[PDB]
């Protein structure tokens, strides 16, 4: 395939939804409700543009029940992204805003589907780079849908032919090696596994990590230095021991000790049976 | 003095003309600025014709916490000093916390810095006096501390005033803010990066760092190059690490007076206890001198911006 570009006059941009780490989302129309994210890199370079096109080509061939569909892009008004529009609230809204009260069965199931989708993404060698409860939607309250995966070329504006990842996004899910931004490519499968570990912390504690640290830059420095770690004491009492042990494995400071998603997905399913 | 007492009593008078603050009573004039946190518009309160600055913080927080933030914000009614931006009222509507304050037609010293490139030492002396007195009023009269001193939070106006703004008064608002995207630079003191606030001294560090930046016209972490200095993209984690494990920044030796250099040097001592406190800075040689100088700040500001 090739030209995944959407012309002008085909996208009915609607109410402004909100801005995130690398774009501002509007609810547009395009053969049905869609999510139009106006990228921050509105003026892209021809080298950055072609890299963005290549990555769009890899994201379009993704199809999984736990993955938000990637429908292409547009560049008429400004560079934007067109993705499947999701009903209901995100996982972040359920856990930390709406304070929905799930049962441990449903919580572990949400962790399973999330690992399911993540396992599919890594199966196609796709690094999410921004895994968090904000990018996990519960379509119809039942199924899980991961969004805002990939898109490394639209994150970290380029200079001409370089893309030095200027660390952006929410810091709570960033792995230490990502925080430091020191060795070549910090974003790896294990960096996603770490973020997944922080999502597990969300599910098993109902809190965001570092509930006693209200300094953004203090968390950045201490987490990057290996001084700060999510306090696992905050895990609910009804949480399975095996789940807690898996969470601790995903949050290992040294990324080489974190498991991959095939093993993670197996551990979650095993402890879901013995329940 | 007297002119300050006039203006303070005049602000309270105009503030009493403002009753309940509703989203409909505001008409949007022009945008003033924005940044990792919210956005600020210049607005007109139709029930009283008053022109105010309205900051809009969009936080995705549970309502219980949001209600506590609004309640905590009402302390700002007690902050009435010529070095603190006037506060009209804070409320919540359409999913955004709105905090309405007095309009400063000069803007933040961040914008003034860009329009000016560098700010003269004579002017930074007046700015230092204002910041020192502002922090003092917050420390003594309210036992609250800024916790976010930087050029973007020092406001100025055509009447020559220099006021503090965006200072930490709502604990819950700080916690909710803690879940934000990483910035590009930090004025945080080293003890706060490794620990917690150490009294007003931690704010004095940020004041010093802001002075160095405004004096040279460039964020001083890392320090300028050898020939970048005679010419008068570091990672965020490397900046925080440089502030913690590297010697503090300083001013060029030949451009600025010794009193000023020693002033910022005592403000940037990495150990918070050895660092100078408000009591020491108030009677420092640089502040003593800059207080006797008759500098026309309002004229300089309106010239730098382009007003008459
Ligand atoms: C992790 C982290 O950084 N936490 C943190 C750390 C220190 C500060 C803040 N904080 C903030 O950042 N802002 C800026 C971003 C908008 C505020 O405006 C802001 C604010 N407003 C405000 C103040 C004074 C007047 I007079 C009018 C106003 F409207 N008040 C009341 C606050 O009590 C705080 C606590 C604010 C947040
Ligand atoms: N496909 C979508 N369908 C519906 N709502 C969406 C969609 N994508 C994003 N949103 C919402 O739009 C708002 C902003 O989203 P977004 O720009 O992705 O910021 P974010 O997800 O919170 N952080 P990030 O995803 O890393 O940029 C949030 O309220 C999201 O829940
Ligand atoms: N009362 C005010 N009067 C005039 N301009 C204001 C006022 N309050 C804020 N501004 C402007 O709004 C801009 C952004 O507001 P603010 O949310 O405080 O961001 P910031 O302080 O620049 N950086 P940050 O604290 O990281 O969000 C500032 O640079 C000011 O120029
Ligand atoms: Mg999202
Ligand atoms: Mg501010």
């Amino acid at each position: 395939s090739d030209d995944w570009e959407i012309p002008d006059g085909q996208i009915t941009v609607g109410q402004r939804i909100g801005s995130g780490s690398f774009g501002t989302v509007y609810k547009g129309k395009w053969h049905g409700d869609v999510a139009v994210k106006m990228l921050n890199v509105t003026a892209p370079t021809p080298q950055q543009l072609q890299a963005f096109k290549n990555e769009v080509g890899v994201l379009r061939k993704t199809r999984h029940v736990n993955i938000l569909l990637f429908m292409g892009y547009s560049t008429k008004p400004q560079l934007a992204i067109v993705t499947q529009w999701c009903e209901g609230s995100s996982l972040y809204h359920h856990l930390h805003i709406i304070e929905t009260k799930f049962e441990m069965i449903k919580l572990i199931d949400i962790a399973r589907q999330t690992a399911q989708g993540m396992d599919y993404l890594h199966a196609k060698s796709i690094i999410h780079r921004d895994l968090k409860s904000n990018n996990i939607f519960l379509h119809e309250d039942l199924t899980v849908k991961i969004g805002d995966f990939g898109l490394a070329t639209v994150k970290s504006r380029w200079s001409g032919s370089h893309q030095f990842e200027q660390l952006s996004g929410s810091i709570l899910w960033m792995a230490p090696e990502v925080i430091r931004m020191q060795d070549k490519n910090p974003y790896s499968f294990q960096s996603d596994v770490y973020a997944f570990g922080i999502v597990l912390y969300e599910l098993m504690t109902g809190q965001l990590p570092y509930s006693n640290i209200n300094n953004r830059d203090q968390i950045i420095f201490m987490v990057g230095r290996g001084y700060l770690s999510p306090d696992l004491s905050k895990v609910r009492s009804n949480c399975p021991k095996a789940m807690k042990r898996l969470m601790a494995e995903c949050l290992k400071k040294k990324r080489d000790e974190r498991p991959l998603f095939p093993q993670i997905l197996a551990s979650i399913e095993l402890l879901a049976r013995s329940l | 003095d007297e002119q300050q007492r006039k203006r303070l009593e005049a602000f309270l008078t105009q503030k009493q003309k403002v009753g309940e603050l509703k989203d409909d009573d505001f008409e949007k004039i022009s945008e003033l600025g924005a940044g990792n946190g919210g956005v600020v518009f210049k607005v007109s309160h139709k029930p009283s014709g008053l022109v105010m600055a309205r900051k809009l913080i969009h936080l995705e927080i549970k309502p219980a916490i949001r209600n506590q933030i609004i309640r905590e914000l009402q302390v700002l009614h007690e902050c009435n000093s010529p070095y603190i931006v006037g506060f009209y009222g804070a409320f919540y509507s359409d999913g955004e916390i709105s905090i309405c304050m007095e309009h400063m037609d000069g803007g933040s010293l961040d914008q003034v810095l860009k329009k000016a490139g560098r700010i003269p030492e004579q002017i930074l002396g007046k700015v230092s006096i204002a910041v020192i007195k502002g922090l003092t009023y917050l420390r003594e009269k309210h036992k609250i501390m800024h916790r976010d001193v930087k050029p973007s939070n020092i406001l100025v106006n055509s009447r020559g005033e220099i006021k503090l703004c965006d200072f930490g008064v709502s604990g819950q608002l700080i916690d909710a803010m803690a879940n934000a995207f990483v910035g590009t630079r930090s004025y945080m003191s080293p003890e706060r990066l490794q620990g917690t606030h150490y009294s007003v001294q931690s704010d004095i560090w940020s004041m010093g760092l802001s002075l160095v930046e405004m004096a040279v016209g460039r964020y001083p972490i890392p320090p300028p190059d050898a020939k970048e200095l005679e010419l008068m993209p570091m990672a965020i984690f490397e900046l925080l690490d440089y502030i913690v494990n590297e010697p503090p920044p300083k001013l060029p030796s030949g451009v600025f007076s010794l009193e000023f250099q020693d002033f910022v040097n005592k403000c940037l001592i990495k150990n918070p206890a050895e660092r100078a406190d408000l009591k020491q800075l108030m009677v420092h040689a640089f502040i003593k001198r800059s207080d006797a100088e008759e500098v026309d700040f309002a004229g300089w500001l309106c010239s730098t911006i382009g007003l008459n």
